[PDB]
Order: C-alpha cells, then structure tokens, then sequence
C-alpha cells in the first residue's frame, strides 16, 4: 500500500526512500484493489517526476482490471509531460487496447485534451476502431471536442482520419456527416481549406480563386446540412459554388428539357 | 395537386384540338379550350 | 441587453474556470510537499 | 412572416432535393462524365 | 423573466468569484506557513 500513495501524490522523496531496498521489484511491479501499478498511479496524477524515477527504478507496463495501460491513465488526464516520458521509454507502447479496445488516442480525443492528441498523432499512434466500431474522431465529435476535432483538422494527418470508419454502423457515419450534426464550426474551418487564392489581389484582372468539393460529395454532405438546419453552412461561399456547378452541370439541363416538353405546348395552345 | 392538373390539361387540350381529325360542336371545341387555356398557365406556376 | 449581458457572463465565468485551474494546482502541491507523520 | 423566418434555408433544401432526386435517376456513367471536382471563379 | 434572471445569475457568479479569489489566499498561505521537513 504505502507506495501506491507516495507515487499517486508525486511524493518524490518518498519514493526514492520507498524503492531504496532496490533489491527486488516485487513492490515496485505491484497490484492493487483496482489492479493498477506505482506507474499507473503517477501517470494518472500527472506526476512527470514519479512516472519517470518509476521508469528509472525498473517499472513495467502492466495494466488495470479493466485492462488501462499508465499510457492510458496518461492521457485520460492530459498530461502531455507525462506522456512524453512514457513515449520516450517505449513509443511501442502506444498501440495497447483497452477491454472495450480504446487505444491512448481514444482518450486524449474523448476528454478534449487537444495537446495530449498532438503530442499521440504527431507521433505514431494507430489511429484504429474501438470495439464499439468508433475512430478516435468520432469520439471527440459525439463529444463536442471543437479543440481536438480542430487539431485533427489541422494536423498532418487529417487525410488518413477521415477514411477510417465501418460503413455498416447505423450509430457511426462519414465523419464529415458528423461534424455537420455535431460540430458545424469547424465544418466551417474544413470549407476554408477549400477556397485557394491565386494572386492574393482581388482588383487585378489576373485574380482567380478555385473551391475544391472532396469533402461535399461521399448529396450526401449538403442533405446532412439541411436536415441539420445548418443555414451558415449552406450560405458558405463552398457550398455556393458546389451547388451552382451541380445546377450548371446537370441540373439546369434536367428541368430544362422538363419544362421544355411542357412549354411546347403552353406557348402553341395560346 | 400537380399530378390531377396534368390529367384536366391533357383530357381537354385533345378536345380543343379533336378538329385536326374529327368534327365536333364549335361550342364544345371552345367550352374545352377555355379550360385548357386556363389550366396550362395555372399549372405553369408549378414548374 | 441579452445578446452582450450573456457574453459578459462568458468572461465572468472563463476567468473563474482559469483561476480554479490555477487554484487545483496549488492543492496538489500542498499534498506534494506536506510533512506526513502517523497517518501511514 | 413565418416562411420568411425559414426562406433563407428553403430556398437551398429546394435545391438539395432537387438535385438529388436527379442524382437517383440519371445513370451513374452520366454522372462520372458531367460532374466535376474543383472549380475556378475570376471575380 | 430572462432580462432579469440572467441578471440575477450574474449576481450568483459576481459572489462566487469573490468567494474563491478570497479562498486563493488562504490556499496561498498554507504553503507560506506550512512545515515542511524531510519530503522537500
């Protein structure tokens, strides 16, 4: 018992005089009531000192009852200097399942730690489904996340986050059809990718912008918008452009030859 | 309402037009014409 | 007056939220550095 | 003065429907051909 | 009743966040006057 305190406090100089009978790991590796580690107690507390004298004394990567890693329990908290700590020991822990298959990412997502998402997905964390068939994205959506769901946005690995879902659940769909029901702001600052300026001065008769549509097609995207009543998406400069070509593209000759076939009629009767 | 006023149009502007093949009463010509001149602007409004 | 008294409510509250946040961490160092003797 | 509280959205599901009811009916090489992936606009 | 019950919740936060601006400093002057010996 008494080491699950000292460590679970940041009790530093209590730890060092704890594990000074460094003659077997044997507490140092130890259970408890809830199955958790010294290391899981540190790491759950934010202890950056602990968790590292821990790592430094022998301690192992061994995990909770409900089958939590200190990586876990890291992030659950935020707690990037933590975790920095752990990565720097062994960034092949990153990976680890929980009993409901949640990697670390999982979490740092699901509690709206943006940092503690940075600091996993800058490195290589496997961005995977839980075992409730749900990216570490739908988590931070089904929680309104706007930080974490902004800093996957914005990281460098945004391409790779949007594929990953399992077309067969009626609980989790494309995740652009997420943010929209979830999240409309940063739908917002997703659209703003879209517009390009070439010359950056409007008045030149050599100014072009272009608008890019991946994100609005699979109307899947702009139906989620109305059915959301997502009027500021619809008014956006993206969706303006997106509907406009589908009008001049198709939908314009479509009601043309209706209207058409109909006219050709109306005008000769009168 | 859009699928009824199609049916009125189209049963009547063929009595309005029957002339191109078969006599009928002025008065029944110009009764349907009147219907059907009306119904096809009517019916315009939902294009 | 809604549509700004609410936003002043915003502040009022954020820079409440941050002085806990400041606070939390002040309590946590107490129980870091506390002297503890019988009760262990 | 309570379609005018929606008119700003109606206008545009107007349109969303309209355009995928198309898109459930023409066949789907038709679309592939016509349908286009970026855009440019000189203002 | 919001363009005074807002009003009313303002008050309610205005006096919460005095309480803890007052709470701070006591928080403050435990770790000023604390004993601390041997678990520096």
């Amino acid at each position: 018992s008494p080491l699950h305190f000292a460590a679970s406090y940041g009790r530093i100089n209590t730890c060092q005089r704890l594990l000074q009978d460094i003659s077997d790991t044997r507490l140092l590796n130890e259970g408890d009531l809830h199955g958790m580690t010294p290391l899981h107690l540190a790491a759950k507390n934010g202890h950056d000192k602990v968790v590292q004298l821990l790592l430094k004394k022998g301690a192992l990567f061994l995990s909770d009852h409900n089958g939590w890693t200190a990586l876990h329990h890291a992030s659950m908290g935020g707690y990037t200097q933590t975790m920095k700590v752990i990565l720097d020991t062994n960034l092949k822990c990153t990976d680890r399942l929980d009993e409901d298959g949640n990697t670390a990412l999982h979490f740092a997502a699901r509690e709206g730690h943006a940092k503690a998402v940075a600091l996993l997905l800058s490195h290589n964390a496997d961005i995977v489904l839980n075992k409730q068939q749900a990216s570490f994205l739908h988590l931070a959506l089904h929680n309104k996340r706007k930080e974490v769901v902004l800093t996957i946005i914005r990281s460098k690995r945004w391409d790779e986050c949007l594929k990953i879902f399992s077309h067969n659940s009626p609980g989790n769909k494309c995740p652009i059809t997420e943010m929209i029901e979830y999240l409309p702001e940063c739908m917002k600052v997703l659209l703003d990718f879209c517009m390009l300026h070439s010359t950056e001065d409007k008045s030149c008769r050599d100014y072009y912008i272009e608008y890019n549509f991946k994100y609005l097609q699979c109307l899947t995207a702009l139906n989620a918008m109305v059915q959301n009543n997502r009027i500021e998406l619809l008014n956006h400069p993206v969706c303006k452009e997106y509907l406009l070509m589908k009008w001049l593209a198709y939908g314009f000759r479509a009601h043309m030859m209706n209207l058409g076939s109909y006219c050709l009629g109306l005008i000769p009767m009168t | 309402i859009s699928n009824v006023l199609e049916w009125i149009i189209y049963t009547t502007g063929i009595i309005f037009v029957l002339p191109l093949f078969v006599e009928i009463p002025a008065h029944l010509q110009w009764q349907c014409g009147a219907i059907a001149v009306y119904f096809y602007w009517m019916n315009f409004l939902l294009y | 007056s809604l549509e700004m008294e609410i936003l002043k409510q915003k502040y009022r509250l954020k820079d409440l939220t941050f002085l806990l946040e400041k606070q939390h961490e002040l309590i946590k160092l107490i129980i870091q550095k506390m002297e503890i003797i019988s009760e262990t | 003065a309570d379609v005018q509280k929606h008119a700003s959205l109606k206008r545009i599901a107007m349109q969303v429907e309209l355009h995928t009811s198309l898109e459930k009916k023409l066949p789907l090489w038709f679309l592939r051909k016509v349908d286009q992936k970026s855009t440019i606009v000189y203002p």
